[PDB]
């Protein structure tokens, strides 16, 4: 459906488009491989929100709500005379922290849906100015949005977050329902958890192939429409 | 001079309209000898081809031709919804003589 | 030589500018004889042809109109908003002379 | 007329199916005198060409060599998984005859 | 041979380089009877046009002019950053004659 | 026939190799009479023409010079990794024959 997240943040519009869009502490453009950085659920959501809206361990946290971004980036941004609120499609990029973290969610306050790998340019549908905690009504569309396509996806389940959500091995969520279901292995009750770091590994390597999977989405829709400008009539005449 | 494709389709002999609604599941593409032509198919299991250039064709319609194979494809990989086709039913599969696009 | 879409239309004959500021709701293409052609449409119900080859082209415009059917194409699929278009307006559906696209 | 790309390998000596369900790892593209040909490989090692237009080939096939190799350009470019493709196994690499890629 | 766009541009009487490093603000196209161009805008008002196809363009020069409109096309559609433009400046509005893209 | 970029590229005497596996960092396209062209240069300041089509090139790389320069265009705009270049080295800048991508 047509619903929509919002992420206060620092970073302007011509420093999203250089990038490709919103990206994870330490990545610099949006189709870099996910072997750059560290993608775990669990870290992502236990890191502080000291100066930035938290988007640490290769996730990018949004909120539900164009109120509740703004009211977080009155808390965190604070000292930004200038940021930007950030309207963001909903896709299966997209985690329910406290559905896939369940009982063990460390902010179950804050409602956080976050982004594995970050938000693509083409995801985002357009930004908020706020000058001085004065959000400015007039939103300007992002031109790199899609809506037909994006307005035809909903966030990821609960279900296909469960085997990322990157608790440490020796942690009792493996051992219980549901993520023991999900579990990597080396990860609960599997032999040498404690010993082997196998568990961070599979952790790490399954958040990559799910970064893979989801850029060759994305590649396919944004560079099919570049090319759809394409007569071979022209060349074979 | 029709407005949309339902009107276009009705000025023809030996044509219909399908209504989709859907993008299209699968794109095939041939330069075989004799088989220079694409085939779509839609996941209800519709089938349509773009027809071999051949004499039945005047000589205006063999750019259209090579358009509409363009269009298609470009249709299947960016999974744009298609809303109707106008095709000639007196083939198998159906020829596509018109596509549009919405929503 | 015009600067702008404005200009050049005031140029011709039967032409008249329509601002949109819009992207094309529908797009469709056909290559039925005598019917090689394409129409948008626009969500306010806005309807354009472009014209099929004909007498009143000269050799100049042929090229042109078929990259303007790629422009459209491709204007659909990324979404693309257009600003202006100036048309024909002896014509039903009013015919597409330029297009302009803007920030 | 076929109505998938199985049915349309069956109709010509010395083609074969592969089955890919893979996207394309490499694309190589030539415009040496002689080797004005297109070379894809997949990451389980397969190798395929599109051939240097010949005397095989028959002028209809001579637009249709141009739009594969634009296909697969596209196809690789947007990492869209390719399904099947029918080539002629009496050429080394193996000579693509048609491509099908599917949801 | 030139290796840079104003190493080229050196090479020409009536030519100057325009510096921009920003995307194309509006980009328009027409096919109405000899004014069949295109014309771009900056945001900072710079106005820069393809010209029409005419005698003071040799024939090699015909293929690439309908090159660069696509090119444009596809710059003003990606938000691609434009480094420079070529043009010569003994028309109104300047008309382009080579572009570079950079990052 | 080879069955990759480096076999080709062995076939002929006045070519060679560069091996970049990097994105391209800059296109440029003239339309200006006699140098109807492309030139891409990478970051580490390698730089490479598409030749303006001449009488050492034969009918058949006519297509496959408009074709590169296609490839090169869009490789641009989408970053693709460029693997390698096989070039005439009896240019300057060295002339493309053929381009691999990999990721
Ligand atoms: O000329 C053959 C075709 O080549 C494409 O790359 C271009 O974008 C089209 O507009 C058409 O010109
Ligand atoms: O123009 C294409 C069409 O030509 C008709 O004459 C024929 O009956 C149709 O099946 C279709 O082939
Ligand atoms: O150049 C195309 C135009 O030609 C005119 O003569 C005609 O009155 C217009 O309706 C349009 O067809
Ligand atoms: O149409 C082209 C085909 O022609 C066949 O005769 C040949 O066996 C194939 O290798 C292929 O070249
Ligand atoms: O070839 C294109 C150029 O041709 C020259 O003769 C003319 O002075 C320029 O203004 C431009 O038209
Ligand atoms: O086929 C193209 C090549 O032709 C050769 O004769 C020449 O030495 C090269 O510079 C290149 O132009
Ligand atoms: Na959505
Ligand atoms: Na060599």
């Amino acid at each position: 459906n047509d619903d929509k997240l919002y992420r206060a943040d620092s970073r302007p519009p011509d420093e999203i488009k250089q990038s490709g869009g919103l990206m994870p502490r330490g990545q610099s453009e949006y189709f870099d491989r996910g072997t750059q950085m560290n993608i775990n659920l669990y870290d992502h959501a236990r890191g502080t929100q000291t100066g930035f809206v938290r988007h640490d361990d290769g996730y990018v946290s949004t909120s539900i709500s164009l109120r509740s971004a703004h009211l977080v980036g009155q808390t965190i941004l604070s000292g930004h005379s200038t940021y930007y609120i950030y309207v963001i499609a909903t896709a299966p990029n997209m985690f329910n922290v406290n559905d896939v973290l369940g009982a063990y969610s460390p902010h179950p306050d804050e409602q956080e849906v976050s982004a594995l790998g970050g938000i693509p340019y083409s995801q985002i549908y357009g930004w908020y100015r706020v000058h001085f905690g004065v959000l400015d009504e007039q939103l300007h569309r992002n031109r790199g949005y899609r809506d037909r396509y994006y307005s035809n996806l909903d966030i990821a389940p609960a279900a296909d977050g469960y085997g990322l959500a990157g608790f440490p091995p020796e942690h009792r969520a493996w051992r219980e329902e549901p993520w023991i279901h999900h579990a990597p292995p080396g990860c609960g009750n599997a032999p040498r958890s404690s010993m082997s770091n196998t568990c961070d590994e599979k952790t790490q390597s399954l958040g990559v192939k799910f970064l893979d999977e989801y850029q060759s989405k994305v590649k396919r829709q944004i560079f099919s429409g570049y090319q759809s400008d394409i007569d071979t009539h022209n060349r074979i005449k | 001079t029709p407005q949309n494709i339902t009107d276009l389709c009705a000025e023809y002999h030996n044509t219909q309209i399908h209504t989709l609604n859907d993008k299209i599941f699968s794109y095939t593409e041939s330069l075989a000898g004799k088989r220079e032509m694409a085939i779509i198919t839609f996941k209800n299991g519709a089938t349509f081809q773009v027809e071999v250039p051949g004499s039945q064709h005047i000589d205006s319609q063999k750019k259209a031709i090579e358009r509409m194979k363009d269009t298609l494809r470009i249709a299947y990989l960016t999974e744009a919804k298609v809303e109707k086709l106008c095709v000639w039913n007196n083939k198998t599969p159906h020829a596509i003589a018109a596509i549009s696009m919405a929503n």
